[PDB]
């Protein structure tokens, strides 16, 4: 239902990057250009 | 109301920093009326009795008071400064400037850590202290 | 999908019915070595059939409703509000995720280059760990 | 949910003091940090057992929405019962409008299917009773948008 | 025999995966109205 | 019994020794359970006439007075100001609502008669229970005020007659006032753990309430075995400090955040200082994550 | 000459009558005057309303997605849960003095109808659990193992939890004084704790979250893990 | 606990009282910890000539608590042993 | 003081008694408290009850007078209720104590004398 559903593909990746937002204005104040998703999908292991 | 102390010359505000020796004079530069100062002042008010072991509130009238306005820089509604015997406290809000608060912030917890901070490190000596949050962004979601 | 989960659970759970009657024509016990091909399939995961507290869930009746009924008693929101691990397994796999997602990224070393990892001059990446919150004052987790 | 109906419909499928420790467990003080208030009508919500409380009421009510005979029908008899969505005939299916029942704990979801003369009957009975000259049954109606 | 000292070592064992040990499936009036 | 009791206590009021007290407050705590069962038979003989009355009133006395009050006849649920005297208009509402629908049959004239004359001994005996509760209460309060005043004058009387008089109260200690008058129903209880002043709270908070009745009363009981405090002030202030006890019963800014000096000495109580709470950890892969495996189930975290 | 003392004083009159107005307790002061007094009921009387109303349009603006922060959703969970239970302890005395809702003859026909269900089910009623149920011990440990489940370790849990957490683990050590406390409990505890309540904020809705006192959750927990088992055994939920 | 030189044969053989463990309320975490602890008030005891740099554990859930008891001296190497020694032989004996 | 505590104990011989019910208290022979002297003046182990004259009201123990003749037991008044509390071991004020019987115990001799000297007391 949810690869039905465009409206929540739509808002899924609204709130990932809302999620990926408040990672990086913790890390920056300045809103980057072109930010890596590296540090984002890494597992946790792996450091990320 | 503002059972806050008042300030109302330069003296009652200089010695009022040299009055302490081991608690944060907090000063409030600001009018009562305004509604920025009038919410600063309900949050200093609510942890007034709360820091006392640490600090002092002090509200200041900038119209009855104006002689620190050029040397302070008071031209937002309402600044809250710090001092710990005699040395002006500045912290790294991440607003840009650090020598004053010069917003009203809503969170009472935000301003008793802010003074534990900057006890903390005026104690250690350090006339910059650092924020333990970033009020750069507001962090609405 | 959902539809290939409830097919799969069908012909899983039929596939059980008949190797567990054979099963017990041979008056042994299913083994892992039969139900290694069902694994991680199954509503009721075929899993949940090998574990300890099995038959202690024989009498867990109503969980479902219980699960749906602890957002009245919890305070953490549940997003597995509708299932349990214990009564119907693992209803997902994301390991194969977490290998194509480090293949995606570049691989190990692909990703390691983004990273400080060279710096610390570690001969390999295998033999390392980290210290979840040890930091510099032992993490001092416990403190007034 | 009335705790005295609910005591009362509990001693039935439990013991007497299961179903008045139930009840008593509902009807206790209810307390936020300054305030609190008894809670005398309804059932409590995240007491354990009210998973089981709202089942069983929700059984009840069930009985209400679709009648001893056709929760006879649905259920089965009682020495072979149904399973979810089954009759034990084609006939006891099609013996009623309601095809299919499924309560969630509170959700009703009941599938009906008319003829023309059972759906024309049941729309002559409504327009008598709730009748509308003004097509004002279009307004209202929930859609899924 | 006595075999009198006997000695113990309390270890903190036994952890495994939860599941079972030998991967084995171990399977083991009314009312009336009057 | 009931003659030879209450006669005295008419030729004692119209003169207005403790023997006859203490016979008047056993006979009005046997009327209690003989009203009972004047009650219990009175709910059996009318509840042909009408099942419903038991559930709906279930307080004796006014089941008696509802019960006398109706009869065969339940046309007196309506437009009744005798039977406002009697029930609430609640009360009196519901027992018009089911007797509209009664489903009971009319009584005979022996059995209205008979069901009269039980309800009639019955208020006999309520109005004789309480004649001999306004005797023992003021005869109480002129032998043993102080007593009397902190318990309650039937207990009072109860606790002055197992005893045997003021002047054996007196020489009690407090550890047997409180279990005086004791005999599977509550163990260690006397006639003053079943006091109404000592049943005014949870039931938890009872036996200690107990000692706490037992010993300033036996004060009380002392300060009137001599007659000093004839007006019974110290029964008012004991009695004040033991309901102000019962009420006791019933229902700074932040430290300046300095560092430690430091801890500078070590071993010994320091070792048992972290052993309570900052322990001997594993200090080995469980604070550790391992860099490259994936020892789990990948995301279940 | 005297509001140099009285001033400080009449403030803390105030917050303690707005305190008093937001728990529905009883503010009267014996020694305040009557015109201060009316006039700190009229100022509760109108932050009161001012209170209600930006609790109910800060709702509107969180439950429609208006951009808010930590402390105006903490703040405004606050107000609901105490303008949410204010309602429902109007509701609570509605019925009290309502009466029951559902009729005599409504709450008969309710009865018969489950009487005439369970008639023609069959339905053998849930016993008592016996002394020696031969699945009590069974049942008390999926009773204490979902009590626990209930907790996830951010390490700090307060009084009340860790106390819950000792009493389950004390259950796990002598079941059966648990099973005869519990058996007890259901036998004969009819007055009981407060069970306090707040309210998970979701946005769209607040869905109350009752805390029920540890002994008491014990009791709850194994008899609703009894009465689910005893129901599914003896078919008591048809399939639907 | 038996702590054999095999060079100098000097065998500290600490004793362990029965009420160090007879009313002790604890489990294992205290018992690894504590043999640990006692054989490193040993290490503790003697002279920084007669302290041994290299230590043998027989058993070995014992070199993970003698890691984390012996960090004031990081200059001592704690191995476990693939051959065991039988000094419960040394308890037979009458003597010890 | 109150005139309905007789006898009265002078100073040097409520010093003695202090001191003697002091000894008792180390001797495990003192029960404190005008309940357990009123209960061992009924079990009849009570060598003697010395009293306070400080309490209010004085008749919550002026009972153990009437118990003290009808047991043949001897009995003294000492001053104040704090001076006797702190002569039983107890900071809280005693009204009441009873020095008691033991099996042959080194105070019988303090005991017999005082015996002797508060009997006189009451002439």
């Amino acid at each position: 239902a949810v690869v039905n559903t465009q409206e929540l593909l739509d808002l899924l990746v609204k709130c990932e990057n809302k999620i990926q937002t408040r990672i990086k204005i913790g890390l920056n104040s300045k809103m980057p250009s072109r930010f890596p998703p590296v540090v984002f999908y890494t597992p946790k292991e792996l450091g990320g | 109301s503002y059972m806050l102390p008042h300030l109302h010359n330069g003296w009652q505000v200089d010695q009022a920093i040299l009055s302490e020796e081991d608690r944060v004079v907090v000063i409030r530069f600001g009018h009562d009326w305004d509604p920025t100062c009038m919410k600063m002042d309900e949050v200093l008010y609510s942890i007034a009795e709360k820091v006392k072991n640490f600090a002092v509130i002090y509200l200041v009238d900038i119209t009855e008071v104006p002689d620190f306005n050029k040397m302070y820089e008071l031209y937002d509604p309402c600044t809250v400064m710090f001092f710990f015997r005699n040395k002006h406290i500045m912290i790294d809000l991440g607003t840009g400037n650090n020598n004053k608060i010069n917003w009203a912030m809503e969170d009472k917890q935000e301003m008793v850590d802010i003074i534990e901070t900057v006890y903390r490190g005026a104690r250690k000596g350090r006339g910059l202290v650092v924020s333990p949050k970033d009020y750069s962004t507001k962090y609405r979601y | 999908p959902w539809e290939s989960e409830f097919i799969d659970s069908q012909r899983v759970w039929a596939e059980y019915a008949l190797k567990r009657q054979e099963a017990i024509a041979q008056n042994r016990r299913l083994t892992l070595e039969d139900l290694e091909d069902s694994w991680d399939r199954g509503i009721p995961r075929i899993n949940t059939l090998f574990q300890k507290d099995r038959h202690t869930l024989a009498y867990d009746k109503g969980w479902r409703v219980r699960t749906d009924f602890k957002q009245y008693q919890v305070l953490k929101q549940n997003p597995f509000w509708w299932t349990h691990q214990r009564h119907d397994g693992k209803l997902w796999n994301l390991n194969n995720y977490r290998t194509d997602m480090i293949q995606a990224l570049g691989g190990v070393e692909g990703i390691l280059e983004h990273t400080l990892f060279k710096g610390t001059y570690f001969p390999t990446w295998e033999g390392l760990f980290w210290e979840k919150a040890s930091g510099f004052e032992e993490s001092m987790k416990w403190k007034k | 949910i009335d705790l005295t109906l609910l005591n009362r419909l509990l001693r039935l499928i439990v013991d007497h003091n299961i179903a008045d420790y139930m009840t008593a467990k509902n009807n206790v003080v209810i307390n936020y940090k300054d305030m609190n208030h008894t809670n005398s009508y309804g059932i409590i919500r995240g007491l354990q057992f009210a998973s089981f409380i709202v089942q069983y009421y929700g059984l009840v009510m069930d009985l209400l929405v679709l009648g001893l005979h056709r929760a006879s029908e649905m259920a089965g008899p009682p020495q072979m019962p149904n399973d979810f969505l089954s009759f034990q005939d084609i006939a006891t299916e099609a013996a009623h409008p309601i095809r299919l029942f499924c309560r969630y704990i509170d959700r009703i979801h009941i599938f009906f299917r008319f003829t023309a003369d059972e759906a024309r009957d049941l729309i002559q009975r409504y327009l008598t009773e709730h009748p509308d000259p003004n097509n004002e049954n279009i307004v209202g109606y929930n859609n899924k948008k | 025999d006595e075999t009198y000292g006997v000695n113990v070592q309390f270890e903190s064992d036994e952890e495994e995966g939860d599941e079972d040990v030998y991967g084995e499936v171990r399977e083991e009036c009314t009312l009336s109205a009057n | 019994m009931f003659a030879e009791i209450m006669m005295k206590i008419e030729e004692y009021i119209s003169k207005q020794e403790y023997r006859v007290i203490v016979d008047a407050n056993n006979l009005t705590v046997e009327i209690e359970n003989e009203l009972n069962i004047i009650h219990k038979f009175i709910r059996d003989k009318y509840s042909k006439r009408f099942p419903e009355l038991e559930s709906l009133v279930p307080n004796a006395l006014d089941y008696i007075r509802t019960v006398k009050e109706l009869g065969n006849s339940l046309d007196k649920c309506k437009n009744n100001e005798n039977l406002q005297q009697i029930l609430t208009n609640a009360t009196i509402m519901v027992v018009s609502v089911t007797a509209s629908t009664t489903q009971g049959q009319q009584l005979s004239e022996e059995e209205l008669e008979r069901l009269e004359e039980a309800c009639d001994m019955a208020l006999e005996l309520n109005a004789s229970k309480h004649r001999i509760y306004e005797y023992v209460e003021s005869r109480m309060s002129f032998i043993a005020p102080n007593l009397s005043i902190i318990i309650g004058a039937s207990t009072a009387a109860k606790i002055m007659g197992v005893a045997g008089g003021l002047t054996n109260l007196s020489k009690m200690p407090a550890c047997n006032i409180m279990l005086l008058g004791a005999q599977s129903v509550l163990p260690h209880t006397g006639y003053i753990y079943h006091s109404d002043i000592v049943q005014s709270l949870p039931p938890d908070l009872r036996r200690k309430a107990a000692r706490l009745v037992a010993a300033k009363c036996t004060l009380a009981a002392r300060v009137d075995s001599f007659h000093e405090s004839t007006e019974g002030k110290v029964g008012y202030e004991l009695k004040d400090e033991i309901e102000r006890k019962f009420d006791k019963w019933q229902e700074k800014p932040l430290p300046a955040p300095l560092d430690g000096q430091r801890k500078k000495r070590g071993g010994r109580r320091y070792r048992k200082m972290k052993e309570r709470l900052g322990l001997t950890e594993i200090r080995k892969q469980a604070n550790r994550m391992s860099f490259g495996e994936i020892e789990e189930d990948a995301y279940q975290e | 000459g005297i509001k140099q003392n009285k001033a400080r004083t009449i403030l803390q009159h105030l917050s303690e009558a707005w305190r008093c107005w937001k728990a529905n307790i009883p503010w009267k002061v014996p020694g305040l005057p009557t015109p201060i007094e009316n006039m700190i009921l009229r100022y509760v009387k109108a932050k009161a309303d001012w209170w209600t109303n930006t609790a109910h349009y800060n709702r509107e603006r969180i439950r429609r997605g208006a951009t808010v922060d930590k402390t105006v959703c903490k703040k405004n969970l606050g107000r609901l849960t105490r303008l949410y239970l204010k309602a429902e302890q109007e509701r609570q005395h509605n019925y009290l003095k309502d009466g029951p809702y559902i009729t005599a003859e409504e709450a008969v026909a309710v009865y018969t109808t489950t009487v005439h269900w369970l008639e023609s089910r069959r339905f053998s009623p849930i016993p008592f659990p016996p002394l020696s149920y031969k699945h009590d011990t069974k049942l008390l440990i999926l009773a204490l193992e979902r009590l626990k489940e209930a907790y996830s370790v951010k390490s700090r849990l307060n009084q009340s939890q860790r106390e819950e957490l000792g009493l389950i683990e004390q259950a796990y050590d002598n079941p059966h004084e648990a099973l005869s406390r519990i058996k007890r409990h259901l036998l004969t505890q009819r007055a009981f704790k407060e069970v306090g309540i707040e309210f998970m904020d979701l946005y769209s809705h607040l869905v109350p979250v009752y805390d029920v006192e540890p002994l008491e959750k014990i009791t709850d927990a194994y008899l609703d893990q009894y009465l689910w088992y005893e129901a599914d055994k003896r078919r008591l939920f048809p399939p639907w | 606990i038996f702590i054999f030189n095999p060079r100098t044969g000097q065998l500290f053989l600490k004793i362990i009282h029965t009420s160090v463990w007879a009313g002790q309320k604890r489990l294992g975490q205290l018992a690894k910890w504590k043999t640990a602890e006692e054989v490193a008030a040993l290490i503790r005891s003697l002279p920084v000539e007669e302290q041994p740099k290299q230590i043998i554990v027989t058993r070995k859930g014992m070199l993970d608590p003698l890691e984390v008891h012996l960090l004031d001296f990081p200059n001592i190497v704690i191995k476990g042993s693939e051959l065991q020694l039988p000094f419960q032989a040394c308890l037979k004996v009458e003597k010890f | 003081v109150n005139p309905k505590a007789y006898p009265l104990a002078d100073a040097h011989l409520t010093k003695k008694l202090l001191d003697l019910v002091q000894q008792s208290c180390n001797y495990k022979q003192l029960r404190k408290g005008a309940n357990e002297a009123t209960k061992t003046l009924n079990r009849g182990i009570s060598e003697f009850i010395v009293m306070a004259a400080d309490a209010e009201p004085l008749e919550i123990i002026l009972h153990l007078p009437l118990l003290c003749e009808d047991k043949n037991v001897p009995y003294v008044f000492v001053r104040s209720k704090q001076a006797l509390g702190r002569a039983c071991g107890v900071s809280r004020p005693v009204i009441a104590c009873s020095v008691t019987i033991k099996e042959g115990s080194q105070l019988k001799q303090q005991i017999q004398s005082i015996q002797q000297s508060i009997e006189r007391l009451l002439v």
